[PDB]
């Protein structure tokens, strides 16, 4: 029916793995659009870590 | 058959089919207190890309990456209606609710403002129907709940399979979001500013559907 | 009563199921395909074996152990597309 594992990677690629594979014969409608026009960051999920150490933010201030 | 994978193939050819590039500009997202954001405490980590810097502890968001995002955004929207897709207004916050509701109505798109269920877009059969289409795209002009968690929508989205297109604050989370804007989604002019670029965003994409297929109407 | 001597000869006698990894444990044993979905979909490439049935018990006010069955399912079309699930 589906993929429903939210941090194997972007509904991207878990769309077209599931189309190669042969499970899902009904291409979605958004497939289409997403291939001819891709965003700047692939969605793939990220844990959120806590910074620790010396390490800073790169954030410059304005003045 | 053929001529209806024509119609359905025919604005994916061209970048700047519907022409959205006019609707806003740099000067018109800087006058609509798009490039503010919350304190330099709160920025999450994720946000850091976007962030052009931080002013006296107030961080302000780079519009040149917000530019070059909402203009896939928009021209990505558009493209899902053109096909005849269905969009929910997703957005959990009480000042624009009425705002939003009414925002849907008029692009003729659905909304939902109201406290979310939780087996609404998982355990669709059971909630809604015994047969209901998913929606096709989702749209969150606020990403975060009242209590500043990330929204319930965005993390069933991605389990579903639904491609988002939301508005992520300097606080937000863009990671399970497959098209993030960067930008304000507080004062009141920001908010407003989103919802018309969107509106003129969908009635074109209905309004080129409709000229097309009645070309292809006289074709045959 | 010959009628009556052929259906005892008829219930003594038990299918063989098919052998899993041991002949009582339940590691590999096939379910058959799994069941189809709610759009009317069909699923019968896809194969299931077990792979885990342990016996779990809870406390409970009132009976007291509230013995419980959990079991762990993994199914596979032989295509490179497979899952797992409890
Ligand atoms: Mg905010
Ligand atoms: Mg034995």
């Amino acid at each position: 029916a589906g993929s429903r594992l939210e941090t194997v990677g972007s509904i991207f690629s878990r769309t077209r793995d599931l189309i190669r594979a042969g499970v899902l014969k009904e291409k979605p409608l958004w497939l289409d659009i997403y291939n001819a026009f891709p965003p700047l960051r692939e969605p793939v999920f990220r844990r959120p870590r806590l910074r620790y150490g010396k390490a800073k933010a790169a954030v410059q201030d304005i003045f | 058959n053929d001529l209806r994978d024509r119609i359905l193939s025919e604005p994916l050819k061209h970048a700047d089919f519907f022409n959205l590039k006019e609707l806003f500009s740099v000067r018109s997202l800087f006058d609509a207190r798009v490039h503010l954001g919350h304190k330099a405490g709160c920025r999450h980590r994720f946000m850091e890309p976007y962030l052009f810097g931080s002013r006296l502890g107030q961080d302000i968001i780079d519009l040149e990456q917000t530019a070059a995002h909402l203009q896939l955004a928009l021209n990505f929207t558009a493209h899902v209606a053109y096909r005849e897709g269905i969009i929910l207004f997703v957005s959990r916050h009480r000042q624009f609710a009425h705002l939003i509701e009414t925002t849907a109505r008029d692009c003729g798109e659905y909304a939902h403002t109201r406290y979310f269920k939780g087996g609404l877009l998982t355990n669709a059969p059971l909630l809604l129907g015994p047969g209901v289409r998913l929606p096709d795209l989702i749209i969150f002009l606020h990403t975060l709940n009242n209590v500043f968690e990330p929204h319930v929508a965005v993390r069933d989205a991605a389990k579903m399979n639904i491609p988002t297109v939301g508005i992520v604050d300097t606080n937000c989370n863009p990671a399970l979001i497959t098209y993030p804007v960067p930008g304000n989604d507080d004062s009141p002019p920001a908010v407003r500013l989103f919802c018309r670029l969107f509106q003129v965003a969908i009635s074109r994409a209905k309004e080129k559907r409709r000229q097309v297929e009645a070309l292809y109407r006289l074709q045959g | 009563v010959q009628q009556r001597e052929e259906w005892d000869r008829r219930r003594k006698m038990k299918v063989k199921r098919e052998r899993g990894w041991s002949g009582n444990t339940w590691g590999g044993v096939s379910l058959g395909p799994p069941d189809p979905g709610p759009n009317g979909e069909t699923y019968d490439d896809f194969d299931t074996r077990i792979l885990e049935v342990r016996n779990v018990f809870n406390m409970t006010a009132k009976e007291g152990r509230k013995r419980s069955v959990r079991v762990l399912v993994a199914v596979g079309n032989g295509k490179g597309a497979a899952g797992f699930a409890i």
